[PDB]
């Protein structure tokens, strides 16, 4: 038993026709304090897989030396390591929610939320969710802490369903994804401007992007907002 | 949470006499481990030959005290200036501690002076106003240390005749003044010696027929 | 308790009051508080006062056997983190607070360390209940460059307002100093400021006081011959 | 990376012979002399320092050693043997004794302990024993001064003086002429030292001899003042000057 | 809650931001901070929405009707019934406010009231959760008899700042300018003052 | 609740010219009910005494310790222990319980048969010595022992004055705490003498 | 019942031949948070009297109106205001220790401790302590909070009893308080550099003086201070 | 405690305050905070004296060790090794540690290990209790490749203002700098740093 100290806010995701999307802000909070402002909470393993880790930083780093050992004991005495036996999203995600329950089990977990975004060999989205409980599932769009309350709803918006996947552009799945980064912004206490995005499609690999910043806010009617009722000036 | 209660220290002494009555009590007024005042009185002329003390948490002790002695004045007024004897002193003080019997004056409190037969008397009292007349008494921090004395060099106990095996007792005397208060100092010097909070200054308030006298010893320091 | 360290120029003195208390009862009005860790370190002891003496004699012992092992003679600095990495293990629960000086090859030194196993180095240090007393003194007359007879005068006086304002402390002043170049020199009762005034009365019982109910010879000596 | 030897290394011959033990005395035998006399107000321990180079620096090592303030001891045998075992006898002395009284143990029981550390090697799993044999030289309050020698065994004995090691027989010999029940710490120096003659070789002097006593508490030698208790350790070994002093006067 | 106000030659500003948290929700994005309860006295806001809005409505009360008896009342005079309420609701309240107004004879004027009810005229005041990060940041910068300029940019640094570090801070920067002039409403949006 | 308060009791201890005395009470307790009105608390092995007030199991656990530890020492050592290092024995007996500790308030007395000097010493439950020219007071009435000691009490006292010194000390404090009395027993020791006398006290 | 919010820390106090002198630094603490740095802490009421207050900022405020309104009572039908019918220092003590215990005695209290410095009309010494559990003492040297355990074992070496008091001059007692007011600001972790002193002289009548600073401070010594006990650099 | 590590154009200057508190008592006022692990690879300490002095001392002995086998140790392996101490016993420790270090390669490098035992490589980075009061001030303050009179400044003022602030920070400011000339240790006292 412990309790989180430097901390990361939400992480989101969704399912399109050819791949995922996952993004997250690169902030780490010391409580109230918005102490560390260049986190990256994206760690892509390979050229098919983004973990995206939300709650304890320190925790996270552990969680990321894993997840780099993991890659450099794959390759021993493998010959297809880059190829047939190269780790699926699938394998690192089992491996991750194994390690969650495993040590809440022992009373001593890691204080995290992750989501697996990947591709698999056959082409198929990989999507998946596991925090501190070993508590796991899978949805078309996924997000953990204030993005699970408001990010999700925006994004079931473009795919309610599965059968809402193939009709969904990449174009129209980021632009989604990064409306609803924005609205993080405006509502998460614990939140920033700054963040990094990650898409993982099946015919054009794996593109990270980083140093991105919501931008097209509005304020202006706030000029316009005075007092708390009767005040007129 | 505000703690309306503290702990002033300190430790006092009445013994009676045949015609007389002290009331002793040392000087030093602390918190904690911090000494307050080496010389802050704690024994009090409340007036008709009546000396008192409430010992303990010094706040309610004065409060006891000053409205004690406004009782006596007010008891003037209402009964012809008629002197208030040590038992109905005694009776009223009872009723001051057991009004705040659900909010107490954190005190113990002992009165001496002259019954109406010109003998000596001490009285003694609870926080919440039980009390009793007695030969001795010792209050405060270093009571447990006194009193086991007094009853000893006092009322005699488990003294016996030498060459009677055990059967006849030493049989009880008054003590002179002089012997009195041989016995408080030896008290109030061995108290000193082994209690923290006694210490600095011994003063003694005698009362006989003539009046109330006062007699100021050194104490150690440390 | 109060126990003070101060430095002076060609070594280090340290010393002591001698009062121990159970509650607010004096348990020993002439406690020895000056602990000889080796033959030229010493420590001045607060706080539990069973565990001050089991950390010293522990640490005292592993010293003169670390001594004998290294054919040289036991270092401050080695006393100081033997006393510190077993004291932090047992996470303060050993109540050990120690002002550790002493005189050794590389030359004079003054520590104190803490229960929970933190050390500080300085030229002036206090401990215990009354170390506020003792530091206000050394606050005020402190300076660079002492000599002996100055430093001894200091730490004294610094006990000294720990006897005299603080109820933790009283009785005597006890003092040790370590020179270089020299014995060190434990002074046990360097003042006496609270010697008992006579009493006004004897209290020896007239014999055949006390009630008797049976007497009886008490075998101590071994089974006997023939 | 096991320790598969639990089973004994020194058993009993058909003739009842343990012959490690044996062998180990036959080391001993092999080893430089030294030797140990009582007096009536002190004792002495006596041994040549052989030295294997005369580059090597002989003062560093030392075969007379300190185990308590009051106790001492020298050797005949293995020196590293010798080593490891002052280190356990001085550390037993502070664990098994003085950690629990509060005082030095007497030259008695540190002796004991020191015997059965030599035998639980001649028995225990895995062990070859101590090649060496001891002679413990000390004084306590209620026992007063003593000598003991500790053999391979763990077997010990009380001496008014003797000898082990190379001519440990011909010392012997010249010791039972000389001692007496009435002689001063000196006498048995000055019988220390003509003893001592007759097994070395070549260069006899201070440099080349290691002795010392148990005699007077040296209150000199303590390091601090203010407690009378404390009076100092009778343990004194001799400097290379002193031994020199009583070799003009020899 | 990050919350100033700055006196200068001409009289004083006000300046807060314009977060209200439910935990870490941002309950209001938009909020109004700086709340009138005269002409030319007003207040910044910080603790309790509830307690500090119910404290100056009630103000703003006793300084309405203190002005249809006496005539306009004092910065001082304002500060004051702050004060009572805040002093004798001390068990009850989670109020801390700065009161800022301007006089004629007195010019600008500022006076904080933390959360035990006590009073402190001062040439400035910062308050509110953000304002722990940036006590380095004003004592260095603050100078007496700025220019209206000069301390509209201190006042834009300060919460820039505060903002920055605290995550209960945020929003866009209000502020309310008091001088012989009148009253004069600025904002400022975050991307004018996240780049200073 | 508390183990120090559940049997009561109560033992002091003082020294005379050329003797020492130690005394204590007989009750034994369940808090309010007298059990045993003949529990002493005074052992001895040899010639060193030790008096223990404090939970009664702890008590006799220690006698039989201390009787084991002293049986041992005498078979090796060849003579029997001093109140000196029977001192040091007991506290170290005592600290290696630090973390969980015997409920006791140990009292040693005697006199040292080679130097012939009178010798008292007392420890907490953890096993910190006083060592006290004067006197040693433990139990659940040691404050009120310790007022009739440092009145009471004078150095150099003669044997039968020191009986009757150390009887009063015991007598008066015992009628002041409600766990202890119920009876009494004195040593008095001299260099090669011990007598023990039972007090006639109040049984209530 | 409440919790003490801005705070003062120690006011410290001794008599001397002629008189009385007391002092405080200007220092209110929001905890840690050396808030405030220009509050008075030293009241005067007429010429005679100086009231010290320790402990809650908001309470020592209210009982500084307290004792101005008490000044104005006093005044009121008294044509001898300002000469045999004045305000004593006997009089405002017992005043503010009735107030002080009536409201401990409400579970209520001022968080304060007091100290009431002056000289009377005769030309006696008064200085007299309360708090707010009610609690009053006099001794030669009053000091509360920390000055309690620094300040007053060093005014205590000056005046140890009552007989001292004639012997110990105003340059004497002055050079006391201000070397005590240095060692707190050394010690305490709540104290500040500025402080103020007040005496209150028999003859010469009542000196405030303001803006004063601890000076002669000894830092020098630090520089030789290294590591916590092996370092060497 | 307030401390601070600034990498510049030749390395890299640690800085803190010498403050030890006991509840409002200062244990002592001329702590030294600033650590020596390796010849150039220094750390500043905040939080338990205890904690940190034992992790300290525990680095010190594994980087010395490292040293005989591999030769000299990077700062990021220095800072490693603080981390698996921090991280591995968080629920036992109470350790805010700052690791600075000069290499010739490298340069000027530090690394923060905040409460929960992450690391952080920064261009400056500050901690303790009187950080919080100059996050504002060294934000707006800082440069990068800035020189050693200016880095001096900087951290000279930025302490002399948590200082000021915070009750558990003070006495005299230590500063130690690290660059390829060697190791020098700078002190600036109370009359010198509280008038800036
Ligand atoms: C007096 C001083 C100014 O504080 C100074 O620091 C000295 C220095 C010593 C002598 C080196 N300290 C003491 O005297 C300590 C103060 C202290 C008391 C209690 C806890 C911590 C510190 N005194 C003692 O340690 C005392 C020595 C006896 C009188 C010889 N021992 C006790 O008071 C003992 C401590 C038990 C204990 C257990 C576990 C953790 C910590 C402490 N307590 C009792 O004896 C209480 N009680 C036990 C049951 O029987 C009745 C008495
Ligand atoms: C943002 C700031 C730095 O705190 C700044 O001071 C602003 C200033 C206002 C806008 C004048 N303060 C707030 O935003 C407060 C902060 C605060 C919270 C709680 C106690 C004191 C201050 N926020 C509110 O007052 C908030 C306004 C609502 C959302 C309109 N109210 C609450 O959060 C409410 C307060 C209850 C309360 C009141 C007084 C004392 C103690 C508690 N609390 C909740 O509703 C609690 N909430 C917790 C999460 O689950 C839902 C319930
Ligand atoms: C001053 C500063 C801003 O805090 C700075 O971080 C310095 C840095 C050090 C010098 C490297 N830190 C301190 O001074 C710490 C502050 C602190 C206190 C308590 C917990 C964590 C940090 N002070 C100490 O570590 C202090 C050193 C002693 C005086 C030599 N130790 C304590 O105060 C001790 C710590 C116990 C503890 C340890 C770990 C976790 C939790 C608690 N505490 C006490 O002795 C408590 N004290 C309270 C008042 O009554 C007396 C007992
Ligand atoms: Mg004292
Ligand atoms: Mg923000
Ligand atoms: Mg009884």
């Amino acid at each position: 038993t412990q309790q989180p100290i430097v901390t990361g806010t939400s992480v989101i995701s969704m399912k399109y026709d050819n791949g995922v999307i996952i993004a997250a802000d690169n902030l780490g909070s010391y409580g109230s304090l918005l102490r560390f402002n260049g986190v990256e909470r994206l760690i892509p393993v390979g050229d098919n897989t983004v973990v995206g880790i939300s709650g304890d930083i320190s925790d996270m780093q552990h969680i990321e030396r894993l997840l780099k050992d993991l890659v450099t004991e794959n390759a021993y005495d493998n010959p297809l390591a880059d190829a047939e036996e190269a780790l699926e999203p699938s394998y690192i995600f089992e491996y991750l929610a194994t390690v969650m329950y495993q040590r809440r089990s022992k009373m001593n977990p890691l204080w995290n939320a992750i989501i697996v975004a990947g591709v698999q060999s056959n082409g198929d989205q990989f999507l998946r969710y596991v925090n501190l409980l070993g508590v796991t599932y899978s949805s078309p769009t996924l997000a953990t802490g204030f993005g699970a309350h408001m990010a999700n709803p925006l994004l079931r918006k473009v795919v309610d369903r599965e059968s809402d996947i193939p009709k969904t552009t990449v174009q129209v799945a980021e632009e989604a994804i990064v409306n609803a980064m924005r609205v993080l912004y405006y509502r998460d206490a614990r939140s920033s401007r700054n963040f990094s995005l990650a898409i993982i499609d099946k015919n054009t690999g794996l593109t990270f992007k980083k140093n991105l910043q919501v931008e097209n806010m509005k304020w202006d009617f706030a000029k316009d907002i005075k007092g708390y009722g009767t005040q007129k000036i | 949470q505000f703690n309306p209660y503290g702990d002033n220290g300190g430790t006092i002494l009445g013994i009676a006499g045949e015609d007389f009555a002290v009331l002793a009590g040392d000087t030093r007024n602390i918190t904690d481990y911090s000494i307050n005042s080496r010389y802050e009185p704690k024994v009090f002329d409340c007036g008709d030959n009546i000396v008192m003390s409430a010992n303990g948490f010094a706040a309610d002790g004065d409060a006891l005290v000053k409205r004690f002695k406004n009782s006596v004045k007010w008891y003037h007024f209402d009964h012809n200036d008629k002197k208030l004897s040590i038992n109905s002193a005694a009776r009223n003080i009872q009723h001051l501690l057991y009004g705040k019997r659900f909010f107490p004056y954190y005190v113990h409190t002992i009165i001496a002076g002259l019954d109406e037969d010109g003998k000596g008397a001490v009285y003694s009292f609870d926080p919440v106003g039980s009390y009793e007349r007695e030969q001795c008494r010792a209050g405060g921090a270093a009571a447990s240390l006194i009193m086991p004395f007094l009853d000893n060099q006092v009322n005699f106990k488990n003294q016996y005749e030498p060459g009677t095996n055990g059967k006849v007792k030493k049989p009880l005397k008054y003590l002179s003044v002089e012997e009195v208060i041989k016995l408080v100092r030896d008290s109030f010097t061995s108290a000193t010696e082994r209690h923290i909070q006694v210490g600095d200054g011994l003063e003694i308030l005698i009362v006989t027929k003539d009046g109330v006298r006062k007699e100021f010893y050194e104490l150690k320091r440390d | 308790t109060t126990i003070v360290g101060v430095k002076f120029n060609n070594g280090v003195v340290i010393a002591a009051d001698t009062r121990s208390t159970q509650g607010p009862i004096v348990a020993d009005k002439n406690c020895a508080k000056l602990h000889r860790i080796s033959p030229k370190i010493w420590c001045a002891a607060a706080g539990t006062a069973a565990d001050t003496e089991a950390v010293t004699q522990l640490i005292g012992s592993n010293i003169e056997l670390h001594s004998l092992y290294t054919s040289r003679e036991p270092r401050v600095v080695s006393a100081l983190q033997m006393l510190k990495q077993h004291l932090f293990k047992y996470q303060g629960h050993i109540g050990a607070y120690l002002i550790v000086a002493g005189v050794d090859p590389t030359g004079s030194h003054l520590f104190s360390i803490h229960a929970h196993g933190s050390t500080d180095v300085g030229y002036y240090l206090s401990l215990g209940s009354g170390s506020l007393a003792a530091m206000a003194v050394l606050e005020s007359h402190w300076k660079q460059d002492l000599t002996k007879e100055e430093a001894i005068k200091l730490a004294s006086d610094a006990i000294q307002a720990g006897i005299w304002n603080d109820l933790g402390s009283g009785s005597n002043v006890d003092v040790c100093v370590m020179e270089i170049g020299k014995d060190a020199e434990y002074l046990r009762n360097y003042l006496t400021p609270n010697v008992r005034e006579e009493k006004q009365k004897s209290y020896k019982f007239p014999r055949g006081t006390t009630a008797v109910l049976k007497e009886s010879i008490v075998n101590i000596c071994d089974i006997q011959e023939e | 990376m096991t320790d598969r030897y639990s089973f004994s290394l020194t058993t009993f011959s058909p003739s009842g012979k343990l012959g490690q033990i044996d062998y180990a005395l036959t080391a001993v035998k092999q080893g430089v002399t030294s030797l140990g006399i009582k007096a009536t107000n002190g004792v002495v321990i006596a041994t040549e320092k052989k030295s294997s180079s005369p580059l090597a620096m002989s003062e560093t090592l030392s075969k007379v050693s300190l185990l308590t303030p009051d106790i001492g001891a020298v050797y005949s045998g293995m020196g590293p043997d010798y080593r490891v075992l002052v280190d356990k006898s001085r550390k037993v002395a502070h664990t098994s004794y003085k950690r629990i009284y509060g005082e030095y143990p007497p030259t008695k029981l540190l002796v004991s302990e020191v015997a059965k550390i030599m035998q639980e090697a001649t028995q225990s799993g895995g062990v070859r024993p101590f090649g060496v044999s001891l002679l413990i030289a000390g004084h306590d309050e209620f026992n007063g001064f003593s000598l003991y020698q500790v053999d391979p065994s763990g077997s010990y004995f009380p001496w008014k003086a003797t000898a082990i090691g190379k001519g440990s027989v011909a010392a012997k010999t010249f010791l039972e002429k000389r001692w007496n029940d009435e002689l001063e710490l000196e006498d048995a120096i000055h019988i220390a030292l003509l003893t001592l003659k007759e097994s070395v070789e070549g260069e006899f002097n201070g440099d080349t001899i290691e002795l010392a006593i148990i005699g007077d508490e040296n209150p000199d030698l303590l390091g601090y003042t203010g407690i009378p208790t404390d009076k100092g350790p009778r343990f004194r070994k001799l400097t290379s000057q002193e031994i020199n002093d009583r070799l003009e006067a020899l | 809650t990050s919350i100033m106000a700055v006196t200068f030659k001409d009289g004083v500003i006000l300046g807060a931001d314009s977060r209200t948290t439910t935990g870490a929700y941002i309950a209001n994005r938009v909020t109004d901070k700086l709340t009138r309860v005269h002409d030319k006295i007003w207040c910044c806001r910080s603790g309790s929405a509830a307690d500090t809005q119910a404290i100056a409505d009630i103000v703003q009360y006793h300084l309405e009707l203190y002005t249809s008896q006496y005539g306009t009342p004092s910065t001082e005079t304002a500060a004051s019934v702050f004060k009572e309420l805040c002093y004798e609701n001390k068990d009850n309240l989670t109020a801390g406010i700065i009161v800022a107004g301007y006089d004629d004879k007195n010019k600008g004027e500022v006076y904080t009231i933390p959360l035990g009810g006590s009073v402190h005229k001062l040439p400035y005041a910062i308050a509110g959760s953000g304002s722990t990060f940036i006590y380095g940041y004003c004592d260095k910068n603050f100078r007496e008899n700025m220019s209206k300029e000069e301390t509209v940019d201190f006042i834009k640094h300060s919460l820039s700042q505060a903002i920055k570090w605290d995550g209960s801070s945020g929003g866009v920067i209000r502020m309310v300018v008091l001088t012989a002039a009148g009253v004069e409403r600025l904002i400022f949006y975050p991307d004018e003052y996240e780049q200073l | 609740s508390d183990p120090s308060s559940i049997n009561g009791g109560i033992v002091v201890a003082m020294t005379g010219k050329d003797c020492v005395a130690i005394a204590c009470d007989l009750r034994l307790g369940s808090q309010s009910l007298g059990v045993s009105n003949k529990f002493e608390k005074i052992f001895h092995y040899g010639h060193v005494f030790l008096g223990i007030t404090g939970l009664a199991t702890d008590v006799t656990t220690l006698n039989e310790m201390f009787r084991y530890k002293t049986n041992l020492y005498k078979l090796k050592e060849e003579r029997a222990i001093e109140p000196e290092t029977f001192t040091q024995l007991v506290s170290s007996s005592l600290y290696e319980r630090r973390f969980g500790p015997y409920f006791v308030g140990p009292v040693v007395a005697g006199i040292n048969s080679k130097s012939g000097k009178p010798f008292i010493a007392g420890f907490d439950l953890i096993g910190c010595i006083d060592e006290a020219k004067d006197f040693i007071v433990s139990g659940t009435a040691s404050d009120q022992l310790f007022g009739m000691c440092e009145s009471l009490y004078e150095p150099n006292l003669e044997p039968e004055d020191l009986f009757e010194t150390i009887s009063q000390a015991l007598l008066n404090a015992a009628d002041r705490d409600a766990l202890s009395g119920w009876g009494a027993v004195v040593y008095i020791i001299k260099k090669d003498e011990v007598v023990k006398r039972y007090l006639k006290m109040r049984q209530d």
